[PDB]
C-alpha cells in the first residue's frame, strides 16, 4: 500500500546503516515479486532514493541499489528509464572514481536485463562522444567496455548507427596504450 | 673477519594516529588487553573475543566498546563522523 | 503486633534460625531468603510469633514445591546466588545449587552433574539456567522428543549427544 511505500522513503533517511539496509531490501524483494498498484509519484520518488543511495559513504548500501536498479527497470515508466540513463550517463563524467564506477556497473546491469530501442540509442549516442580521443583514458575504457557489453548482449538494432561507431572506434587503434587498442579491437 | 656494505635499503612502514593507538578513547586500558567488562567477567565465551577494530578513519577501537557505543550514537568519537569497520 | 519486632535488634550462623535447629547448608535457609527478597547470601537491612515461625516451614515448603511459584523461586536464585561484581556464575557453585535446588525433580541430575566437569570448564550463563527447568520438565525417558534444531543452547544439545549411547 501507500503507507508501506511512505514508511519505507521516510526509513531510508534513518542515518543508520541497519536501517538503510533492510528498507532497501524490502524495496528490492518486493519489486522483484510483482509489486502492486505502483503510482507515479512512488516511481518518482524510488527513482529520486535509489539514485540518492548510489552516492552513499558505506559500500553495502551502494551495492545493494546496485542490485536493486536492476528489478527496478522492469516494471517502470519509459521517461524514468530515460531519466536513470541520463543521470548514470552525466554521472559517468564525473570526477569521482567511486561515481564512475558505480554509474558503469549500473548501465552494464541496465544492459544485461534490458532485452528498449531509444535507451540504446541514447546511451549509444553519449557513448560516442565519449570514447572519442581525449585526455581521459579510464573514461574511454569504461565506455569502450560498455559499447562491447552492449553490442555483444544485441546487435539486431542500431543499424543507422553503425556508421558512427565505426568511425569513433577506427582512430583509437593507433591508441598508444595496448589495452585500448585490444579493447576497440574487441568492440570491431 | 669480513667487510660488508650496504647498496640500497628498502623498508615497509605502518602510520596510525598516536592519541588512540597506545590506548582506546572509550577505556583507558591497553589495546593489547582486556576491555573493562571483560575483565571482571573472565570466565565467559565472550572474553576470548575481545579484539581490535579498525575503521576507515585508521582509529583502532576496542569491538565491545566501539559496538556498545554505536547502539545510541553513530559517529566515530574522535574525528566525528560516521564509523565504518574496515578490518578486525 | 508486639514483641516480634525486637526478634530482629536482638538478632542484630546457625544462632540465627535456632528456632528449628535449621542448618546453613540446607535448602530452607535460602527459601526463607528468597521470602525476603534478599539480593545476595547473607544481605540483611533493617527493612524486613516464634511459634509461626516454627510453623511456616511445612506449609510454604508444601506450596513452593507447586508449579509456577516455583519458576519464580528458581529465577530468583541465580540473582540470589550471584555475586554483584559477576553476570557468570561459578561452576562449583552452580554444581552446589543444583545439587541443593533439583534434588529428586531432575530425572538425570546424577548424569548431568558429572557433565561440565571434564569438558566445560567455564562459567555457566544465565540462559541455560533459565532452559534447564523446562528441558527437564519436556524430556522423556527415551529421549528421542529432543531436537538439535531448536531453541536450544549448544550445552544442552551437546549434553543430550554425549548421553544419549549411553542409554
Ligand atoms: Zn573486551
Ligand atoms: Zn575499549
Ligand atoms: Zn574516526
Amino acid at each position: 500500500a501507500s503507507y508501506h511505500i511512505s514508511n519505507l522513503l521516510e526509513k531510508m533517511t534513518s542515518s543508520d546503516k541497519d536501517f538503510r539496509f533492510m528498507a532497501t531490501n524490502d524495496l528490492m524483494t518486493e519489486l522483484q515479486k510483482d509489486s502492486i498498484k505502483l503510482d507515479d509519484d512512488s516511481e518518482r520518488k524510488v527513482v529520486k532514493m535509489i539514485l540518492k543511495l548510489l552516492e552513499d559513504k558505506n559500500g553495502e548500501v551502494q551495492n545493494l541499489a546496485v542490485k536493486c536498479l536492476g528489478p527496478l527497470v522492469s516494471k517502470v515508466k519509459e521517461y524514468q528509464v530515460e531519466t536513470i540513463v541520463d543521470t548514470l550517463c552525466t554521472n559517468m563524467l564525473s570526477d569521482k572514481e567511486q561515481l564512475r564506477d558505480i554509474s558503469s556497473i549500473g548501465l552494464k546491469t541496465v544492459i544485461g536485463e534490458l532485452p528498449a530501442a531509444n535507451v540504446c540509442k541514447k546511451i549509444t549516442g553519449r557513448l560516442t562522444s565519449a570514447i572519442a580521443k581525449q585526455e581521459d583514458v579510464s573514461v574511454q575504457l569504461e565506455a569502450l567496455d560498455i559499447m562491447a557489453d552492449m553490442l555483444s548482449r544485441q546487435g539486431g538494432l542500431l543499424v543507422n548507427f553503425h556508421p558512427s561507431i565505426l568511425t569513433c572506434l577506427l582512430p583509437q587503434l593507433t591508441s598508444p596504450r595496448l589495452a585500448v587498442r585490444k579493447r576497440t579491437i574487441i568492440a570491431l | 673477519k669480513k667487510r660488508f656494505e650496504v647498496k640500497k635499503w628498502n623498508a615497509v612502514a605502518l602510520w596510525a594516529w598516536d592519541i588512540v593507538v597506545d590506548n582506546c578513547a572509550i577505556c583507558r586500558n591497553h589495546i593489547m588487553d582486556l576491555c573493562i567488562e571483560c575483565q571482571a567477567n573472565q570466565a565467559s565465551a565472550t572474553s576470548e573475543e575481545c579484539t581490535v577494530a579498525w575503521g576507515v578513519c585508521n582509529h583502532a577501537f576496542h569491538f565491545h566498546c566501539i559496538s556498545r557505543w554505536l547502539k545510541t550514537r553513530q559517529v566515530c568519537p574522535l574525528d566525528n563522523r560516521e564509523w565504518e569497520f574496515q578490518k578486525y | 503486633r508486639k514483641k516480634l519486632e525486637q526478634l530482629y535488634n536482638r538478632y542484630k550462623i546457625q544462632q540465627f534460625c535456632d528456632d528449628l535447629a535449621l542448618d546453613p547448608a540446607s535448602i530452607s535457609v535460602l527459601i526463607i531468603a528468597w521470602k525476603f527478597r534478599a539480593a545476595t547470601q547473607c544481605e540483611f537491612s533493617k527493612q524486613e510469633s516464634i511459634e509461626k515461625l516454627k510453623a511456616q516451614i511445612p506449609k510454604m515448603e508444601q506450596e513452593l514445591k507447586e508449579p509456577g511459584r516455583f519458576k519464580d523461586f528458581y529465577q530468583f536464585t541465580f540473582n540470589f546466588a550471584k555475586n554483584p561484581g559477576q553476570k557468570g556464575l561459578d561452576l562449583e557453585m552452580a554444581i552446589a545449587y543444583w545439587n541443593l535446588v533439583l534434588n529428586g525433580r531432575f530425572k538425570f541430575l546424577d548424569l548431568w552433574n558429572k557433565f561440565l566437569l571434564e569438558h566445560h570448564k567455564r562459567s555457566i550463563p544465565k540462559d541455560t539456567w533459565n532452559l534447564l527447568l523446562d528441558f527437564s520438565t519436556m524430556i522423556a525417558d527415551d529421549m528421542s522428543n529432543y531436537d538439535e534444531e531448536g531453541a536450544w543452547p549448544v550445552l544442552i544439545d551437546d549434553f543430550v549427544e554425549f548421553a544419549r549411547p549411553q542409554i
